[PDB]
RNA sequence: CCGACUUACCAACCCGAUGCAAACUGCGAAUACCGGAGAAUGUUAUCACGGGAGACACACGGCGGGUGCUAACGUCCGUC
RNA sequence: UCCUCCUAAAGAGUAACGGAGGAGCACGAAGGUUGGCUAAUCCUGGUCGGACAUCAGGAGGUUAGUGCAAUGGCAUAAGCCAGCUUGACUGCGAGCGUGACGGCGCGAGCAGGUGCGAAAGCAGGUCAUAGUGAUCCGGUGGUUCUGAAUGGAAGGGCCAUC
RNA sequence: UGCCUGGCGGCCGUAGCGCGGUGGUCCCACCUGACCCCAUGCCGAACUCAGAAGUGAAACGCCGUAGCGCCGAUGGUAGUGUGGGGUCUCCCCAUGCGAGAGUAGGGAACUGCCAGGCA
């Protein structure tokens, strides 16, 4: 949406005198987002992972892809083919209108919000976060939904590092202590 | 075991079948598969009996 | 007493002992204590010569052995006739072909390392040699 | 103590006919039970995968492949 | 890699076709071309070939790269071959599947005279 | 998109009670009136204002009229 | 509570050095065996068919082994 | 009684009351074909979440997987998904392998009718090797082959099967 | 004839991984867009269609570097067929064959058929 050619017409400029690029479109870029929530409980019933499917659908226009287990691991009493958890993941356009609305109503309206933390980068500079309330989204009315099951949102970014990686997402105005 | 035979009675009308083995336990419903019926000389249903 | 914890099979064939050695240098301490015959060397027999070497020196210097039975051998009860099976592991052998060091220990001198090891000498039923360090 | 003494009948494997050897149509080349020997050019594979041959020549065992495998083949000669 | 993943997914049919000791048409595609060419049954020396970055064929397409312009290369192919006296021939995918300009490249090619 | 086994994907007008009328697309189906967005979130002034839990010493000095 | 400080502990994975294996192999002989060609030699010594049998209790010695105690003029195999 | 490894001496075979383990099944899809896909284990980052669930990157390379024990095998995958289907079909079979025999196994190709694929082609069960018992006697179905004077029939024979 | 690039093989690590440099006229690659031809057990990410704006960043090709991977003699050792011998649960002699490991070293490929661009 409006963050694409946000993108295009000022962060590109941002990065590119700040890192030195020699190279149009060799800063770095967010190639897609990844939503999902492991209710794990979901073993003993099946309608929790109906419900959760319910809610990623209703964050993001998307049917959410059923993840079932990858081995059997007696720690918990799972099995292969044991569907766990969901799984969203945005491309494109609905990347951007998701984006757009998170860094702008959804992280407002977290309980006592401080601040999200910069130093979630996996080492390479990807993002990830947790939101641990699907309820500060405005597409969940409180009445509808019983249970406080969270969110995970990654950030894959095509940066080489995760120093590129954190000027990058500080040009979209995230929220950095 | 628990795998007993049956036989596929052609369709064709003519009294030929292919005999095979079949568990019941998972599944008590009929078999139907297109066979080849040497008395007629062409591909017909067979319909599980006995 | 060294024994093998975990072995794949309990039992194992008797098998030959041909050829040389393998280990035939000191390459942990400087003195060595080294075989120049052949025969298997049981498992009592390692610690009865390993006592009689920790007590020679006493405080001093580091052992190491170079040996481990690693070889399961049957015994066939008394009044037992033959066949029926094959006999109940009873101890472990190290086969030892000329050449092979067994022991070998640094931080002594020399003359209490070579009458230490002629304490050991005698509890091995093989004929050991005396074997110092070298340059290659 | 007992509790042994089983074995089963031997399979007779191996390859019957050996490199430089002229064979007919059809007759069995090498005996195995995976696929030790790869089918090359005129020979097939049966579904034990046996190595029969498929036109009359002389054998031929070579190792192409990007992975270094033995293969069998036939010439016509 | 996106190439190799299609390489050894076209691996199988290659190798048959090797086996089986047959001519074959391979089809390599481009974002921006098409390529065609008939390789012996030997497989190491090619007989005809035709393509868009052929100056004689390229002059005539609006845009080399479309399935008008697989279209065109298919019948230079198949024609080229004519004269050779090569009618028997066996399609290759190369691993793309047999839905787009490959499709339209290998039926131009079939009413063109070949047979396969 | 794999032709109707999604949710309804439309344009809503999201506005804030201090202004902030940001189009948007979502999922909801009706217009949507929220608090200040992060434009107006007391995330960056706030900070001494959010850390001034306790006070004691001072509140008995009140205290000490005498 | 956060574990805030300690240990005379043990200690998996990897790194360097050192050994062992019938049921281990990223290496690998000598012989043997199969096929082809060639001279010499051998009263066909080779194969197929047909008439007649005997025999199917083996023993020791050398080499490779299983079992036994690398004991037995012990016992079970391969080859001479 | 049958299957896998070692003893078994680098072709085949080779014994002991020698050393170790399995079988008396399963599947109408777990078979056929077409299209597609690639694991274990680790690190980092991440709400409940934890040594270990689900996710995002990187190392690794098949140390994973195979309905079932072991060996041999498998990336063109024989491992993992989906669409359509019944070749898990009938009569034969050049030529071989292995048994003292009874037997067991592999098989290109020919004839008739199918399935998948655009087509070349693949398909006569399953990654292969265990999952099984002869003859006599009798049971069911088909078929004028015979039918003890003749026409029938009883009873035999042949084919499929218990 | 020479250079660069694409397709198909031969050959299989002396041929691969790592580190550095370099290439965009053509080719290749990323790339723009998606109602359509087709697809996602969600996502044009992959597959696929319609094109050319930008780039050589990633990938790919080429060149350089031995840090690994890999190839590897000569000599000796082990083993062993035949014939002898010993103090013969193991060895020696005559003769024929002769490893494995390791050492010196080699080493970041070579090549065939078509099709483009340039000089
Ligand atoms: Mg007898
Ligand atoms: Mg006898
Ligand atoms: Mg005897
Ligand atoms: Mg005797
Ligand atoms: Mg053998
Ligand atoms: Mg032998
Ligand atoms: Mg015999
Ligand atoms: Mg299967
Ligand atoms: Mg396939
Ligand atoms: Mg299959
Ligand atoms: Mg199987
Ligand atoms: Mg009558
Ligand atoms: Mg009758």
């Amino acid at each position: 949406a409006k963050l694409h050619d946000y993108y295009k017409d000022e962060v590109v400029k941002k990065l590119m005198t700040e890192f030195n690029y020699n190279s149009v479109m060799q800063v770095p870029r967010v190639e897609k987002i990844t939503l999902n929530m492991g209710v794990g409980e979901a073993i003993a019933d099946k309608k929790l992972l109906d419900n959760a499917a319910a809610d990623l659908a209703a964050i993001s226009g998307q049917k959410p892809l059923i993840t079932k287990a990858r081995k059997s691991v007696a720690g918990f009493k799972i099995r292969q083919g044991y569907p766990i958890g969901c799984k969203v993941t945005l491309r494109g356009e609905r990347m951007w209108e998701f984006f757009e609305r998170l860094i702008t109503i959804a992280v407002p309206r977290i309980r006592d919000f401080r601040g999200l933390s910069a130093k979630s980068f996996d080492g390479r500079g990807n993002y990830s976060m947790g939101v641990r309330e699907q309820i500060i989204f405005p597409e969940i009315d409180y009445d509808k939904v019983d249970r406080v099951r969270g969110l995970d949102i990654t950030i894959t970014t095509t940066a080489k590092s995760d120093e590129e990686g954190r000027a990058l997402l500080a040009a979209f105005d995230f929220p950095f202590r | 075991g628990i795998r007993e035979k049956i036989k596929l009675v052609s369709s064709a009308g003519t009294g030929h079948f292919y005999t095979t083995t079949k568990n019941k336990r998972t599944k008590p419903e009929k078999l139907e598969l297109k066979k080849f019926d040497p008395v007629v000389r062409q591909h017909v249903i067979y319909k599980e009996a006995k | 007493m060294l024994q093998p914890k975990r072995t794949k099979f309990r039992k194992m064939h008797k098998g030959r002992n041909r050829g040389l050695a393998q280990g035939t240098d000191v390459s942990f301490g400087s003195f060595g204590l080294k075989a120049v015959g052949r025969g298997r060397l049981t498992a009592r027999q390692i610690e009865a010569a390993r006592r009689a070497m920790t007590r020679a020196v006493k405080r001093q210097g580091k052992i190491w052995i170079r040996v481990f039975p690693d070889k399961p051998i049957t015994e066939k009860p008394l009044a037992v006739r033959m066949g029926k099976g094959k006999g109940n592991v009873e101890y472990w052998v190290a086969l030892i072909q000329p050449g092979k060091v067994l022991y070998e220990m640094d931080g002594v001198p020399e003359e209490l390392a070579r009458e230490a090891f002629k304490l050991a000498a005698a509890k091995l039923p093989i004929k050991t040699t005396f074997v110092t360090k070298t340059v290659m | 103590s007992t509790r042994n003494g089983r074995d089963s009948e031997a399979k007779r494997l191996g390859v019957k006919r050996f490199g430089g050897e002229s064979v007919l149509a059809g007759s069995i080349i090498v005996r195995q039970r995976g696929t030790k020997f790869h089918a090359g050019a005129n020979v097939g594979c049966g579904r034990d995968h046996t190595l029969f041959a498929k036109a009359d020549g002389k054998v031929k065992f070579e190792v192409k492949g990007p992975k270094n495998r033995k293969f069998i083949s036939i010439e016509a000669e | 890699d996106k190439k190799s993943a299609r390489i050894r997914r076209a691996t199988r049919a290659r190798r048959k076709l090797q086996e089986l000791g047959a001519t074959r048409l391979v089809v390599h595609r481009t974002p921006r071309h098409i390529y065609a060419q008939v390789i012996a049954p030997n497989g190491s020396e090619v007989l005809v070939a035709a393509s868009t970055v052929e100056k004689a064929i390229a002059e005539q397409l609006k845009y080399t790269g479309n399935k008008d312009a697989a279209a065109a290369v298919g019948k230079a192919v198949a024609e080229r071959a004519l004269e050779k006296g090569i009618k028997d021939v066996s399609f290759d995918r190369s691993g793309f599947q047999y839905h787009g300009r490959v499709q339209a490249l290998a039926d131009a090619a079939r009413e063109a005279g070949l047979q396969f | 998109m794999k032709k109707d086994i999604h949710p309804k994907y439309e344009e809503i007008t999201a506005s804030c009670s201090c202004g902030n009328v940001m189009k948007i697309r979502s999922t909801v189906g009706h217009d949507l009136n929220l608090d200040v967005c992060s434009k107006c979130h007391p995330f960056f002034t706030g900070k001494q204002r959010d850390v001034a839990t306790g006070g004691r010493v001072d509140r008995f000095n009140k205290r000490f009229n005498i």
